[PDB]
C-alpha cells in the first residue's frame, strides 16, 4: 500500500 | 481522523508523518517546529503495554505531505532522526500523563510552500486560546472509523471541552497537562482523531496576531468518535519549559 | 519569526475553508 520511497533515505 | 474531511494542498505544513522504515507504515503524527526539531507524542515512540519501543533508526520523518501512500516527488522531504528526546516523567503505566517527545532532524528541513513550521504557545498564549469551547484544528492521515484508510490528510475542527465534562467522560484519571476535544452528543456535529493520528497537531490561529500555535498533541482516547468520549491531547504549554529545556540543551 | 504563517495562505492573505470556523469560536 505505501508506495517504495528512494533509496537514499533508507 | 474520523468524519473529518480532506485537507487543502498547504493548509498544515507543519504536519510531519513518522514513517516506519520496515515494514513500511504509519506510525504516527507529528509536527515540525523548527528546521530540525520535530513534536510528537510519547505514546508513539514508547508504550511498553503493547511492546513498542522505537529508536531513531526505526524510523523516517515524511514532510510536506498530502498523499497517504504516495511519494510525492519534488514536494514531500523524508529526513532522518538524530535522536529521540522522551519526557523523562511520561506516564505510560497509568494515563499517558507528559505525553511528549521531541525528535531532532539528522538535516534541516528547507522550508518551502508545503513545508513550514508550527508556532508553539507561551503562556499568554494558552490563556487567551486554552478556553473551553474555542476550536483547533487535527490533522492526520489515521483511520476513518473505529472499525478505512484515507488517500489524502485529513482535518477536524473540535472544541475544546469543559474539564468536568471531560473527567466525567471516563475513568482515567487525568491531569492538568491533558486538555479534551470534541463535541457532546446534544452538538450533533461529530469528529475525532483515531488510530494513526496519534502525536499529530491540535492546532489554534491566534486573531490577536494570524499566527498558527500548536496547543495540543494528539494523546489518548477510548474508541473513535463515540458519543459522549472525548479525546485527549497533551498540553503544550504546559511542557514548554520541558521542550525548551531540550532545544536549548541539544539544539544547534 | 514567520512560525505559524503559512505560504499559501497567510502569507498570500488566502484563507482556508474551515479556519472561519475556528475564528468564530474564539469570543474572547
Ligand atoms: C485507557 C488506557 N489508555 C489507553 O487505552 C491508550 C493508550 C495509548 C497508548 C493510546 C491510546 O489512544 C490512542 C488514540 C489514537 N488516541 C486518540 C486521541 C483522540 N481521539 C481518539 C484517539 C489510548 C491510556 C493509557 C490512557
Ligand atoms: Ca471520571
Ligand atoms: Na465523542
Amino acid at each position: 500500500d505505501f508506495e517504495e520511497i528512494p533509496e537514499e533515505y533508507l | 481522523i474520523v468524519e473529518g474531511s480532506d485537507a487543502e494542498i498547504g493548509m498544515s505544513p507543519w504536519q510531519v508523518m513518522l514513517f516506519r522504515k520496515s515494514p513500511q507504515e504509519l506510525l504516527c503524527g507529528a509536527s515540525l517546529i523548527s528546521d530540525r526539531w520535530v513534536l510528537t507524542a510519547a505514546h508513539c515512540l514508547l508504550y511498553p503495554p503493547w511492546d513498542k519501543n522505537f529508536t531513531e533508526n526505526d524510523l523516517l520523518v515524511r514532510i510536506g505531505k498530502h498523499s497517504r501512500t504516495r511519494y510525492e516527488r519534488n514536494i514531500e522531504k523524508i529526513s532522518m532522526l538524530e535522536k529521540i528526546y522522551i519526557h523523562p516523567r511520561y506516564n505510560w503505566r497509568e494515563n499517558l500523563d507528559r505525553d511528549i517527545a521531541l525528535m531532532k532532524l539528522k538535516k534541516p528541513v528547507a522550508f518551502s510552500d508545503y513545508i513550514h513550521p508550527v508556532c508553539l504557545p507561551d503562556r499568554e498564549t494558552a490563556a487567551s486560546l486554552l478556553q473551553a469551547g474555542y476550536k483547533g484544528r487535527v490533522t492526520g492521515w489515521g483511520n476513518l472509523k473505529e472499525t478505512g484508510q484515507p488517500s489524502v490528510l485529513q482535518v477536524v475542527n473540535l472544541p475544546i471541552v469543559e474539564r468536568p465534562v471531560c473527567k466525567d467522560s471516563t475513568r482515567i484519571r487525568i491531569t492538568d497537562n491533558m486538555f479534551c476535544a470534541g463535541y457532546k452528543p446534544d452538538e450533533g456535529k461529530r469528529g475525532d482523531a483515531c488510530e494513526g493520528d496519534s502525536g499529530g497537531p491540535f492546532v489554534m490561529k491566534s486573531p490577536f496576531n494570524n499566527r498558527w500555535y500548536q496547543m495540543g498533541i494528539v494523546s489518548w482516547g477510548e474508541g473513535c468518535d463515540r458519543d459522549g468520549k472525548y479525546g485527549f491531547y497533551t498540553h503544550v504549554f504546559r511542557l514548554k519549559k520541558w521542550i525548551q529545556k531540550v532545544i536549548d540543551q541539544f539544539g544547534e | 519569526a514567520d512560525c505559524g504563517l503559512r505560504p499559501l495562505f497567510e502569507k498570500k492573505s488566502l484563507e482556508d475553508k474551515t479556519e472561519r470556523e475556528l475564528l468564530e469560536s474564539y469570543i474572547d
